């Protein structure tokens, strides 16, 4: 599932035994209940530009 | 950077400036509060290992505005496969003596997972390259941080579209333009090749080498960071060792 459009994940994707897929996030992020989206858990998450975010 | 634009202040917050005895050496990328990724070739001629400084939150080299954070470089880690004076395995992992403080102007770039980088990020066409390097081939270096959008090429296409020259290995990738208008340059070495994917930026390349700067029929060559993710992750989980320079086995 992960090879095709990143398995629908916003960030990281892990393939599991069967048609099972788990999305994961970089540190400073948490996975939403949709199972695909990553939300920041810190003030300065990696790869986000604060001056653009606070606009 | 040739043919780019000034990166508005705070828009490249992971950009690192490396200094040796206060003189501009190379660029780098902040990947968390104590680690910086740069190019191994930046360190081929260092003798004053104690005088290596990383500056974060830098924008304009002519003025101190209070957002700059300077840290001594405690360790420079190079893969065992890198040979000085050559281009292959052109990567260095730097440990800062003390963490930088994350602010609106100092933010790390995401070091992605290998699989995500190989099967998804490697297919994003355009990515940004940045630095205070030469604005022209045989020209002066920039006073303000510059940024350029460059498209990535498949290595077959790079070798076909290109005019003693080094080979393009699996530890590299080509990006840029062959019309001589836009490229990264000498003094941008070690800086980030950053890729946007679903609202977040990731580290995909390191400014490594090329035939001059913006030479017709030639593209910029970048270190393929995806090949080094596990090597970088294992080092970041390890205890510091005496001595600034450390050669670590690769793979
Ligand atoms: O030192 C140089 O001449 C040099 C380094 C470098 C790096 C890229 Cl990615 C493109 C062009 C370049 N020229
Ligand atoms: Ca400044």
């Amino acid at each position: 599932i992960c090879v095709n459009e990143n398995g629908g994940c916003e960030q990281y994707c892990s393939d599991h035994t069967g048609t099972k897929r788990s999305c994961r996030c970089h540190e400073g992020y948490s996975l939403l209940a949709d199972g695909v989206s990553c939300t920041p858990t810190v003030e300065y998450p990696c790869g986000k530009i604060p001056i653009l975010e606070k606009r | 950077i040739v043919g780019g634009k000034v990166c508005p202040k705070g828009e490249c917050p992971w950009q690192v400036l490396l200094l040796v005895n206060g003189a501009q050496l190379c660029g780098g990328t902040l990947i968390n509060t104590i680690w910086v990724v740069s190019a191994a070739h930046c360190f081929d001629k260092i003798k004053n290992w104690r005088n290596l400084i990383a500056v974060l939150g830098e924008h304009d080299l002519s003025e101190h505005d209070g957002d700059e954070q300077s840290r001594r470089v405690a360790q420079v880690i190079i893969p065992s496969t890198y040979v000085p004076g050559t281009t292959n395995h052109d990567i260095a992992l730097l440990r800062l003596h003390q963490p930088v403080v994350l602010t609106d102007h100092v933010v790390p770039l995401c070091l992605p997972e290998r699989t995500f980088s190989e099967r998804t990020l490697a297919f994003v066409r355009f990515s940004l390259v940045s630095g205070w390097g030469q604005l022209l081939d045989r020209g002066a270096t920039a006073l303000e941080l510059m940024v350029l959008n460059v498209p990535r090429l498949m290595t077959q296409d790079c070798l076909q579209q290109s005019r003693d020259s080094p080979n393009i290995t699996e530890y590299m990738f080509c990006a840029g333009y062959s019309d001589g208008s836009k490229d990264s340059c000498k003094g941008d070495s070690g800086g980030p090749h950053a890729t946007h994917y679903r609202g977040t930026w990731y580290l995909t390349g390191i400014v490594s080498w090329g035939q001059g700067c913006a030479t017709v029929g030639h593209f910029g060559v970048y270190t393929r960071v995806s090949q080094y993710i596990e090597w970088l992750q294992k080092l970041m989980r390890s205890e510091p060792r005496p001595g600034v320079l450390l050669r670590a086995p690769f793979p």
